[PDB]
């Protein structure tokens, strides 16, 4: 995820940050609460109260964790192995909140190193925010052969229809989420729209592939992956939304196949699908 | 909360078939397995280890029909959705303590139920009346969060 | 858009110390090196290959100075933000076909650049009052996409 100038970077405004991590990981929680409330409901047994020392010394944990992940930057996923375990088993912290908190370590980062906070540091402290919220978040339910049996088994018997299913999740997509017409201003998105149809199916097509590529994904993908990245340029929010009308057209049409196991097995192979997809994007 | 008048027919409609004691576990059973960090409100209920346990579970059925049987009331009054879950939306925050994000995913898993239970029947169009009500109920529960 | 008094008069203070052109010059071209795949819109604006390139943009410059002008003008109508913006909302979504959540980006890294620029003077409680305008114009500009 980290390109070495993105990592040359991280460790250049961090080293700076210093002996500061501890008070400057308080006030990004601090700000967090404040702007924020919800992720209040995580802390009911704080005293969140300004300067709690309950506050403080949760904030210095943090900003320990942090300086572990920069140390080993080339490691990441094994250096904060523990801290993994704890949010998924334990914490079972919602992944959203993970945004919120790396916008309000920016925001106090921003605050206390005018003069190191550039353009370019700015864009490589959020990648590098991101993908420690990815780590942290990476045991939380990547397909196991169970998984992996439960897509082929649904994607199977979706067959020869995979690209009538593909043009129904489209246009299921366009009527319940609208802002995601804004990519295809060029298209006729009147129902039975042999655009939508053609799309549909390419996509459907591609999904055929991921799904008999499942253990090489980045490879089978890749061109697809620079297509959106560097010239569709899709917002990544939209491939929830997407992945989302997929599961509910498979639903619609797959009655016995689309049990609770397959269901959470499908949506797992979304994800990892529109990770790919968007993992060139910066 | 604003509808089309095509809208509100197909969600009224819809919503006559349901019984909502067996699409209320399984939804919040769906729930359950899909996203399993949703379980962390959930640790006096049992067995919730795999997915045939979380289905089966009793009281997983019957916290889910309690939860649509709130939904179902909301419905008779879309027009005014905060009034209706206020009282609801603040024992959510100050006594459950739960994330305001979970009421969207379970939005959108009953979505998936009711495309699973109805097929076909669950139209583009009706799926669209339905993605509308279920955020306007989640926004409606977390309205009074502070 | 509801604020309390204190959150709008912490708002407007900070506000009238803020060189537009500038901070609109500065978020803006944040945006596009953050967030490249917003450069989508602004492939006529010439060169966009580095960072420094983008920031010394003219192009960008000049849009950045248009987007908070308009900001600025609706930091005065905080109590009616849709109705204030209802047709610029309509010539995003008709027109220009710009993704809402591009509006959520822009806020967040204009939040950064006030930070930047204010430094401790930019407190939690004011980022706070901050944090509902900017989710606040967001809104509003999506409120016509249709
Ligand atoms: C950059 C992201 C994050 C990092 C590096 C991180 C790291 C940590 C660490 C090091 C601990 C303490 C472990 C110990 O006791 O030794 C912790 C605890 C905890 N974290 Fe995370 N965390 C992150 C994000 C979040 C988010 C987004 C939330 C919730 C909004 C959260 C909620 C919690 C909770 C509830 C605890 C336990 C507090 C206690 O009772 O002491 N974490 N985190
Ligand atoms: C599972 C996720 C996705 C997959 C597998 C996928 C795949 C594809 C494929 C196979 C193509 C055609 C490339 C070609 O012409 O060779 C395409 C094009 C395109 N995609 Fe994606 N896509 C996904 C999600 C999205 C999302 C979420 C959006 C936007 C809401 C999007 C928007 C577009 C656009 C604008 C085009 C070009 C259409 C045209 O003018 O022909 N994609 N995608
Ligand atoms: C459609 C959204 C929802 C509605 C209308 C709703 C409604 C209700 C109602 C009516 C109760 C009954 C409490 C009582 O009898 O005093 C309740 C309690 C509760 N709800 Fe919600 N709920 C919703 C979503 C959720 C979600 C998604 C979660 C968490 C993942 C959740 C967690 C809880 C918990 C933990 C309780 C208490 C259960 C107990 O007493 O053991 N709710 N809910
Ligand atoms: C604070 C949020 C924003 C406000 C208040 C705003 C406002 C404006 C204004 C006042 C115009 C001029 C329209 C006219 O000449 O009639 C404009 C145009 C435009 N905006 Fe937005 N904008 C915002 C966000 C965005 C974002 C984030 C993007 C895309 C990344 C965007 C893309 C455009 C484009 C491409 C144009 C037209 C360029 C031209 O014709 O020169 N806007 N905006």
């Amino acid at each position: 995820m980290l390109s070495p100038a993105d990592k040359t970077n991280v460790k250049a405004a961090w080293g700076k940050v210093g002996a500061h991590a501890g008070e400057y990981g308080a006030e990004a929680w601090e700000r967090m609460f404040l702007s924020f409330p919800t992720t209040k409901t995580y802390f009911p047994h704080f005293d969140l109260s300004h300067g709690s020392a309950q506050v403080k010394g949760h904030g210095k944990k943090v900003a320990d964790a942090l300086t572990n992940a920069v140390a080993h930057v080339d490691d990441m996923p094994n250096a904060l192995s523990a801290l993994s375990d704890l949010h998924a088993h334990k914490l079972r912290v919602d992944p959203v909140n993970f945004k919120l908190l790396s916008h309000c370590l920016l925001v106090t980062l921003a605050a206390h190193l005018p003069a190191e906070f550039t353009p370019a540091v700015h864009a490589s402290l959020d990648k590098f925010l991101a993908s420690v919220s990815t780590v942290l978040t990476s045991k939380y339910r990547v397909l196991s052969p169970a998984d992996k049996t439960n897509v082929k088994a649904a994607w199977g018997k979706v067959g020869a229809h995979a690209g009538e299913y593909g043009a129904e999740a489209w246009e299921r997509m366009f009527l319940s989420f609208p802002t995601t017409k804004t990519y295809f201003p060029h298209f006729d998105l009147s129902h039975g729209s042999a655009q939508v149809k053609g799309h549909g199916k390419k996509v459907a097509d591609a999904l055929t592939n991921a799904v008999a590529h499942v253990d090489d994904m980045p490879n089978a993908l890749s061109a697809l992956s620079d297509l959106h990245a560097h010239k569709l340029r899709v917002d990544p929010v939209n491939f929830k939304l997407l992945s989302h009308c997929l599961l509910v057209t498979l639903a619609a049409h797959l009655p016995a196949e689309f049990t609770p196991a397959v269901h959470a097995s499908l949506d797992k192979f979304l994800a990892s699908v529109s990770t790919v997809l968007t993992s060139k994007y910066r | 909360m604003h509808l089309t008048p095509e809208e509100k027919s197909a969600v009224t409609a819809l919503w006559g078939k349901v019984n909502v004691d067996e699409v209320g576990g399984e939804a919040l059973g769906r729930l359950l397995v899909v996203y399993p960090w949703t379980q962390r409100f959930f640790e006096s209920f049992g067995d919730l280890s795999t997915p045939d346990a979380v289905m089966g579970n009793p009281k997983v059925k019957a916290h889910g029909k309690k939860v649509l049987g709130a939904f179902s009331d909301g419905l008779a009054h879309l027009d005014n959705l905060k009034g209706t879950f206020a009282t609801l939306s603040e024992l959510h925050c100050d006594k459950l303590h739960v994330d305001p994000e979970n009421f969207r995913l379970l939005g959108n898993v009953l979505v998936c139920v009711l495309a699973h239970h109805f097929g076909k029947e669950f139209t583009p169009p009706v799926q669209a009346a339905y993605q509308k009500v279920v955020a306007g109920v989640a926004n409606a529960l977390a309205h009074k969060y502070h």
